[PDB]
């Protein structure tokens, strides 16, 4: 998955966004975030050494 | 109760049919009575003091 | 075309939503704890709130009855006709049952024998004790004429028997019991029929096609049994194994033909006919009610605030409407509307009179209170303030001292959870003291007094202690009568009564008496 | 004044009763000190600000 950093209002936080690509993760993030009046700050890939 | 009935029998004390509800001065306060008022229901005979 | 934006949009336009509504619509990728619990914070930063079918049955009932088509002036006559056709059919079905007549005759034998009253056996026939005593003999006569015709000429007299039995209006309870008896008898018939059936098809291996072939029309005789099994059929020779059971259980089957005075063929027909009639009746009557369901609401809208819910009112009123449909006859020409109105209103009022109170009071009490409430209206501004408490009932037809009590119990109790002053969590019932409790001080003094009295009783003689304990409930259950004391004490009567007075004296002196003296506060 | 207008206007009155000063309620009076008495006790109504 991908952790998308969303920031709005008085504070910020990260939400999981599942996708097959970083770019796709960004698109799926924005499409599922921006229109609500939420800003999309950052997108990070999930590491987790296994 | 039995013990109380024994007590009544020995000391010959009539158990009153009337409980004492009387208004008494609250504990700790010592005043001087400066006045008394008696309010009587309309139709009920006034007492002596009243 | 966003899920989140839809959630937030609902939560913006409305502004204001509940946890569940937010849980309903969530991002495809958010199912878990920190993924919601934080989204709430997100939402509770802007447009902040946290906490078809509209539920409340006031709607659903209104719609469901909103479906039903209103009747027509002529349609009422159609439905009522269906009713008449329906009922009297089951009445005739009752009249054609021998045990139904014999039961009536026997119960009347119990009436004249003073083992029961008339009110329980009859409401009157088409209408006096003498007239009853005779008409009943008419019934009995038409019975005793048809009883001897059991030999093709009987079908003629059975008609008249039905006629005279029909002329009786039975007490509803009795009629119900009759119908019940009939259907139960039918259930017995089915018991034997099914028992015999399962011993052939379900066990003995034989088709229901062949089984019912020789069954219908006899079922009592051995024509289908002793004259059958030898037929050389695949299902024939298999019938030898159970042949005992069926033949043993057949006795009751032919016994029913005696008890009821009808062949097994006839019974089923009569009771089935009755079932058809009953079903027809209820089928029309329900249809009558459903059309008039609106009237009930229209009436109930008057009685709203009397302490019963809207739907309670409309339901009790619905029951009233049902009663109206049950007791109505179109042949009287009375308009069903203005008729049923009074019934519905009656059910409503009678119900409110009952269940709207925490402490339920009799009807005449409610009425008596009402009259006082009405009298207190006219003298309100007439007396310049309000009529004196002892001037109301003067106009009433009663001793007038009731006004107090009547005005007392009538007041409904105050909710124990009623918020008291300070507007805090302090509630009325929180300030209710427990009087019924025995304070610990007194409970200790009682123990000390027990020990004390015990000690004082340890000082007397063994027999004095025994008799003084026996006279009272001291350290024993059920204090004994002065004679019983002697019964346990051998020597009896005036003896014991003396020792008592002898004990009290010894315990009267300020040596033994000084210890428990202070308990006399 | 209870006026009953004659049916089918122009509006005159068939009859009208002037019935005399119907008493509705008593109202609390303010003392010369700007206080009321609710029960046996001087009461003050605080001026609001809205």
């Amino acid at each position: 998955k991908f952790w998308a950093t969303v920031e709005s209002s008085e504070h910020s936080f990260e939400v999981p966004i599942y996708a097959e690509t970083l770019d796709e993760a960004l698109e799926l993030a924005e499409w599922q975030y921006v229109p609500a009046g939420f800003e999309v700050t950052r997108v990070r890939p999930c590491v987790a050494p296994k | 109760t039995p013990e109380e009935k024994l007590l009544r029998a020995i000391f010959g004390e009539k158990a009153s049919d009337v409980k004492d509800s009387s208004l008494r001065v609250p504990n700790g306060v010592s005043g001087t009575v400066i006045d008394v008022q008696v309010f009587t229901r309309d139709g009920v005979e006034k007492d002596k003091r009243a | 075309q966003s899920q989140l934006k839809l959630l937030v949009t609902r939560g913006k336009e409305q502004g204001y939503l509940t946890y569940a509504e937010v849980n309903d619509h969530l991002p495809e990728d958010i199912v878990d704890s920190d993924q919601i619990e934080d989204i709430i914070q997100m939402i509770n930063d802007m447009g902040i709130q946290v906490m078809g079918r509209t539920t409340d049955p006031v709607r659903m009932y209104m719609r469901e009855m909103g479906t039903v088509e209103l009747l027509t002036r002529e349609g009422e006559i159609d439905i009522a006709k269906r009713i008449e056709d329906g009922i009297n059919q089951v009445q005739c079905s009752v009249a054609e049952y021998p045990e139904a007549i014999t039961y009536l005759l026997e119960q009347y034998d119990r009436v004249e024998a003073e083992e029961a009253r008339l009110s329980d056996l009859i409401t009157g026939f088409v209408d006096d004790p003498e007239l009853a005593r005779e008409k009943f003999a008419e019934l009995r006569a038409q019975y005793v004429v048809t009883r001897d015709t059991i030999k093709a000429t009987a079908q003629e007299e059975i008609l008249k028997l039905s006629e005279v039995f029909k002329q009786f209006r039975l007490v509803p309870k009795q009629f119900d019991y009759l119908v019940n008896s009939m259907r139960v008898m039918m259930d017995r018939v089915r018991t034997q029929e099914r028992l015999i059936m399962k011993l052939c098809v379900e066990q003995c291996k034989m088709p229901k096609k062949n089984f019912i072939t020789l069954f219908t029309g006899n079922e009592t005789s051995d024509t289908w049994f002793n004259a059958a099994i030898a037929m050389n059929k695949p299902w024939s020779e298999k019938l030898h194994d159970v042949s005992e059971e069926v033949h043993r259980a057949l006795q009751k089957l032919q016994q029913i033909e005696e008890e009821t005075g009808l062949t097994i063929e006839q019974v089923k027909d009569i009771n089935r006919r009755m079932s058809i009639g009953e079903a027809k009746a209820r089928r029309a009557k329900k249809e009558m009610v459903e059309a008039n369901l609106r009237l009930v609401i229209s009436i109930a809208k008057k009685y709203t605030n009397r302490g019963l819910q809207f739907l309670d009112l409309i339901q009790e009123g619905n029951i009233g409407l049902m009663k109206a449909v049950d007791k109505f006859e179109y042949r009287r020409g009375y308009k069903f509307s203005t008729y049923a109105t009074w019934w519905i209103r009656q059910a409503i009022t009678r119900s409110i009179a009952d269940q709207a109170r925490t402490i339920r009071i009799p009807v005449h009490m409610i009425e008596t209170i009402n009259k006082l409430n009405r009298i207190s209206r006219q003298m309100l501004q007439e007396m310049g303030r309000e009529p004196t408490p002892e001037e109301l009932a003067e106009r009433m037809l009663m001793p007038e001292d009731k006004i107090r009590k009547v005005l007392k119990i009538a007041k409904e109790p105050i909710s124990m959870e009623t918020p008291i002053g300070d507007d805090e969590d302090s509630h009325l019932g929180d300030f209710i003291e427990d009087t019924t409790l025995e304070l610990p001080l007194d409970s200790a003094t009682t123990e000390s007094l027990r020990a004390a009295t015990h000690d004082v009783l340890a000082g007397l003689t063994a027999r004095e202690a025994k008799v003084l304990r026996m006279r009272f409930g001291i350290d024993m259950n059920t204090d004994y009568t002065l004679e019983e004391v002697g019964k346990q004490f051998d020597v009896t009567r005036e003896r014991i009564r003396q020792i008592e007075a002898k004990a009290l004296r010894k315990l009267r002196h300020p040596s033994r008496s000084e210890v428990l003296r202070s308990f006399l506060d | 004044r209870l006026v009953i207008y004659e049916r089918e206007a122009p509006e005159g009155t068939v009859k009208d009763i002037k019935e005399q000063e119907v008493y509705m309620g008593e109202i609390p009076l303010m003392t010369d000190n700007g206080t009321f008495v609710i029960n046996g006790t001087e009461r003050v109504i605080v001026s609001q600000l809205h």
